[PDB]
DNA sequence: AGCACAATTTAACACTTT
DNA sequence: AGCACAATTTAACACTTTTGTCAAGC
DNA sequence: GCTTGACAAAAGTGTTAAATTGTGCTATACT
C-alpha cells in the first residue's frame, strides 16, 4: 500500500510471493554471472551489479 | 551463491538447445535445485556449500 | 587506554549503524536489555531517541546535527534504515512482505 | 511408456510437484480430512488434524 | 625528538586521486583566492585520538 | 528438409524408411554419449580442488563431449578416445577459465598468468628462493613493470563474512568504515557556506552578481561561457570578460574575503 | 588500525529541485508476450527500435518502421559440421547403402 | 528454465508439501530430486474398458 | 554436549485368508 | 597450453571550431 | 560603458592503427 513506508504503518502483511509479483517487484533480468570489470573496475552489463 | 545458480541456468539452457540425452538433463536440474537450496537456506539438505 | 567518548564517527557498511570499539570511533552498545529498562521506565521518547535518529535514520542524523548547531528543535524521526534492509532479505526470499 | 504408455502421464521433479498442484482440489481434501476427525478415531484421526 | 599530540602528522603522505569535479561554490572560491585545484588526495599518518 | 518444400512428395513407403533412418541415427547420438560418459568422469576427476566443484567439471566436459561426437571422423581410422580427450580437456579448461573467479577475467590474461605462475614455481626450484620481478621479467620476455601489474590481477576477494578474531561474534564487515557516507559536520558546513556566499554576493551590484551566478552556476548548476552571458546581456565576450574581471577584483577585498578565507 | 573502503562512486552536494528539468518524452514499446513498457528519453535524442525492456525480452517499438533483422545465421548446425569434411557423394553413396540395409535385415 | 521447489516448503518440520500431498519426506526427496518417478494423471476410463 | 520435544520407524498385536 | 582469426574497444593524431585574452578606440 | 581585430589555447570530430577480447581447433590410446 505504501512502497515509500514513510510514517503510516496500520499493519504489515506477510505472504507467499507467486511468480507474477517477482518479475512485478524486479528492475530486469539478470543474466550474466559477472560483478565487475577487471581493469576500469566498472560494473558490467547484465551482471549482478548492472 | 547467485553467480552459482545463474551458472547452472545458463547452462541448462544450453543443453536444452543443444538436444541431450536424458540423464545430462537430469542432472543439470538436480544441480539447479541444490544451487537454488543452497542459496535459500545452506547447510539444510545434504552438506554445506 | 580505557576512556572513550563519541559524538560522530564512522558509520558501518551495509546497515548504517555506527562501528565498535577504541581502535575505531565506536558508540556504546545499547542492546537488549537496556532496551527492557527503559520500556520498564516508561520513557518512550528516548528509547525512540536512541534508536532512530542516533543509529540508523540517514537523514535524521544530519538533520539532528544541523538542528543542534543552528539551535532549533530537534525534528521527528524517521524510519530506521536497519528495518528497510529487512523488508529487502524477506523479499529476497519469495515472501510478499507489504 | 512404450506399452501402455497412452494411459497415464509420470515425470521426475518440481515440474511433477507443480502438475500435482495443478490438480489438486482443496475443498475435497478439506472435507475428506473434516469428515475424517469426526467419524473415525485412532492413529488416523491424529495424523488427519 | 618531535613532541607529538593528538591529532599531529606523523609521516607525510600524498595519494593522487585521479578525478573529480568540484561544487560551483568551491570553484568560486578557489577563482577568488587563486589556489589550484590540487588532484591529489591527502592521506597521511596523524596519531590516534588521546 | 530439402524435400519438405516443392520438388516432390512423398510416398508412404520412403517416408516410412526414412523416417526410421532419421529415429535411428538420433539413438546412436545418445547411446555414444552414455558409452562416453565414464571417460569425462576419469578425466574430469583431476581437476577439482581448484575454483569450481567437481559436478560442474564433469558437465562441461559433458558439452566437450557433445562438440566431440559432434567433430568425429572414423575414415580417419583413430579411436574415439584419443580424439576426444582434446575436447573434453579444452572445454574444462575453458570453463577453469572462464567461470572459477567472481571478477571475470579474459582467457589470454588467465594465460597469461598461469604461465607466470609455472615459470615462477621453476625458477623458484631451481633457486631454492622466491624470485623476482625483474628476475622474472627475464623469463617471461617481457619488462618488470609488466610482472608486478600482471600480479595485482590474480588476488582473489576476500570473502566479507568471516570471523576474524578468536571471539566469533565479531565478522570483517564490521571493521570497514563506510567512506562514501555523508559527514554530518561537512553537510551543516556546506549550507552555511553556500548562505554566506549570498550574503556576499548580495552586497555587489545588480549586473556583477549574475555575471558571476551565470558564470560559475550557482543557480542552475550548469556553468556559462562569456557568450552565454553576453547574448542575455547584449554584449560581447569582452564586455562580460572585464565586468568579471574587475568583480574578481572586488571580491578579493578584504571585507570581501576576511570572512571566506576560513571556508578553505 | 581501521579500514575505510567504498563501493566506487561518488556523491554530489546539488541540494535536490523539482521544478526546472529538462523536459522529456515517453516512448512504449512492446515485447513478444504482449506486455507495454514505457520508456522516458530527452527530446534531443533518437529514440531507438528495440529496447531491452524490464521483462528480459527485447521489445520493438510500437510503430511500423521494421529496422533490420541484420541476417544474423544459425551458426554451426552440426550438419554444416558433417557437410564441411563430408561430401555430398560420399553420403548419397553411402545413406542408400544404409536403406538397402533395411530392405535386408526386415526380411533375413 | 527448469522449476525449482522453495526449500523451506519442503524441508521443514513438518514438511507442509508432504502434508499438502500426503507423501512422505523420504518419498519427496527421491521426486523432486530426481530419483524416482511419479505418476501425476491416469485415464480412469479408457484403463477401465 | 546435552537437554527437551515432536515427527518418524521396528515390532508386537489381534483379525482375517490359505 | 597454445595458436589462429574475426570483432570490438581504445588511443592517437590532424584538422576544424569554440572559447578566451590583449591592445586600440569612441 | 561599450565594440573590433587579431591571435592563441581548448574542445570537438573523423579516421586509423593498435590492443584487447571472444571463439574454434588440436586425431596412438586413455572409460
Amino acid at each position: 500500500g505504501a512502497m515509500l513506508d514513510v510514517n503510516f504503518f496500520d499493519e504489515l502483511r506477510i505472504g507467499l510471493a507467486t511468480a507474477e509479483d517477482i518479475r512485478q517487484w524486479s528492475y530486469g533480468e539478470v543474466k550474466k554471472p559477472e560483478t565487475i570489470n577487471y581493469r576500469t573496475l566498472k560494473p558490467e552489463k547484465d551482471g549482478l551489479f548492472c | 551463491l547467485y553467480r552459482r545458480v545463474i551458472n547452472r541456468n545458463n547452462r541448462l539452457k544450453r543443453l536444452i538447445d543443444l538436444g541431450a540425452p536424458e540423464i545430462i538433463v537430469n542432472n543439470e536440474k538436480r544441480m539447479l535445485q541444490e544451487s537454488v537450496d543452497a542459496l535459500f537456506d545452506n547447510g539444510r539438505r545434504g552438506r554445506p556449500v | 587506554d580505557k576512556i572513550h567518548a563519541r559524538s560522530t564517527g564512522p558509520y558501518s557498511m551495509i546497515t548504517q549503524q555506527p562501528l565498535g570499539g577504541k581502535a575505531q570511533f565506536g558508540g556504546q552498545r545499547f542492546g537488549e536489555m537496556e532496551c527492557w529498562a527503559m520500556q520498564a521506565y516508561g520513557a518512550a521518547y528516548t528509547l525512540q531517541e536512541l534508536l532512530t535518529i542516533k543509529s540508523d535514520d540517514t537523514v535524521g542524523r544530519v538533520k539532528v546535527y544541523e538542528a543542534i548547531v543552528k539551535g532549533e528543535n530537534i525534528p521527528e524521526p524517521g524510519i530506521p534504515e536497519s528495518f528497510k534492509v529487512l523488508l529487502k532479505e524477506l523479499q529476497s526470499l519469495c515472501l510478499n512482505v507489504e | 511408456v512404450d506399452r501402455y504408455g497412452e494411459y497415464f502421464t509420470g515425470a521426475m521433479g518440481a515440474e511433477s510437484i507443480q502438475k500435482l498442484i495443478e490438480n489438486f482440489d482443496i475443498d475435497a481434501e478439506a472435507e475428506s480430512l473434516r469428515d475424517v476427525i469426526r467419524n473415525g478415531k485412532g492413529q488416523k484421526k491424529l495424523r488427519a488434524l | 625528538g618531535a613532541e607529538v599530540r593528538d591529532g599531529d602528522i606523523l609521516v607525510g603522505k600524498v595519494t593522487p586521486k585521479g578525478e573529480t569535479e568540484l561544487t560551483p561554490e568551491e570553484r568560486l572560491l578557489r577563482a577568488i583566492f587563486g589556489e589550484k585545484a590540487r588532484e591529489v588526495r591527502d592521506t597521511s599518518l596523524k596519531v590516534p585520538h588521546g | 528438409t530439402e524435400l519438405s518444400e516443392r520438388g516432390e512428395k512423398l510416398p508412404a513407403a520412403q517416408r516410412r524408411d526414412m523416417m526410421w533412418i532419421c529415429r535411428d541415427g538420433d539413438r546412436a547420438k545418445n547411446h555414444l554419449l552414455e558409452a562416453n560418459l565414464r571417460l569425462v568422469v576419469s578425466l574430469a576427476k583431476r581437476y577439482t580442488g581448484r575454483g569450481m566443484a567437481f559436478l560442474d567439471l564433469i558437465q562441461e566436459g559433458n558439452l566437450g563431449l557433445i562438440r566431440a561426437v559432434e567433430k568425429f571422423d572414423y575414415t580417419k581410422g583413430y579411436k574415439f578416445s584419443t580424439y576426444a580427450t582434446w575436447w573434453i580437456r579444452q572445454a574444462i579448461t575453458r570453463a577453469m577459465a572462464d567461470q572459477a573467479r567472481t571478477i571475470r577475467i579474459p582467457v589470454h590474461m588467465v594465460e597469461v598468468i598461469n604461465k607466470l605462475g609455472r615459470i615462477q614455481r621453476e625458477l623458484l626450484q631451481d633457486l631454492g628462493r622466491e624470485p623476482t620481478p625483474e628476475e622474472l621479467a627475464k623469463e617471461m620476455d617481457i619488462t618488470p613493470e609488466k610482472v608486478l601489474e600482471i600480479q595485482q590481477y590474480a588476488r582473489e576477494p576476500i570473502s566479507l563474512d568471516q570471523t576474524i578474531g578468536d571471539e566469533g561474534d565479531s565478522q570483517l564487515g564490521d571493521f570497514i568504515e563506510d567512506s562514501e557516507a555523508v559527514v554530518a559536520v561537512d553537510a551543516v558546513s556546506f549550507t552555511l557556506l553556500q548562505d554566506q556566499l549570498q550574503s556576499v554576493l548580495d552586497t555587489l551590484s545588480e549586473r556583477e552578481a549574475g555575471v558571476v551566478r551565470l558564470r560559475f552556476g550557482l543557480t542552475d548548476g550548469q556553468p556559462r561561457t562569456l557568450d552565454e552571458i553576453g547574448q542575455v546581456y547584449g554584449v560581447t565576450r569582452e564586455r562580460i570578460r572585464q565586468i568579471e574581471s574587475k568583480t574578481m577584483s572586488k571580491l578579493r577585498h578584504p571585507s570581501r574575503s576576511q570572512v571566506l578565507r576560513d571556508y578553505l | 588500525r581501521v579500514l575505510r573502503g567504498s563501493r566506487l562512486g561518488a556523491v554530489s552536494y546539488e541540494t535536490d529541485r523539482n521544478h526546472d528539468l529538462a523536459p522529456r518524452q515517453i516512448a512504449r514499446y512492446r515485447t513478444d508476450n504482449g506486455e507495454e513498457f514505457e520508456v522516458p528519453f530527452a527530446d534531443d535524442a533518437e529514440i531507438p527500435g528495440t529496447w531491452l525492456c524490464r521483462n528480459g525480452m527485447e521489445g520493438t517499438l510500437i510503430e511500423g518502421d521494421l529496422p533490420e533483422p541484420k541476417k544474423v545465421k544459425p551458426p554451426r548446425t552440426h550438419w554444416d559440421m558433417l557437410l564441411e569434411r563430408r561430401s555430398i557423394e560420399e553420403l548419397e553413396e553411402l545413406l542408400k547403402e544404409r536403406l538397402e540395409l533395411i530392405r535386408s535385415r526386415r526380411r533375413g | 528454465a527448469a522449476p525449482v521447489t522453495h526449500i523451506w516448503y519442503f524441508k521443514g518440520v513438518p514438511s507442509r508439501l508432504g502434508y499438502l500431498l500426503d507423501l512422505a519426506p523420504k518419498d519427496l526427496e527421491k521426486i523432486i530430486y530426481f530419483a524416482a518417478y511419479v505418476i501425476t494423471s491416469v485415464d480412469e476410463e479408457m484403463r477401465h474398458n
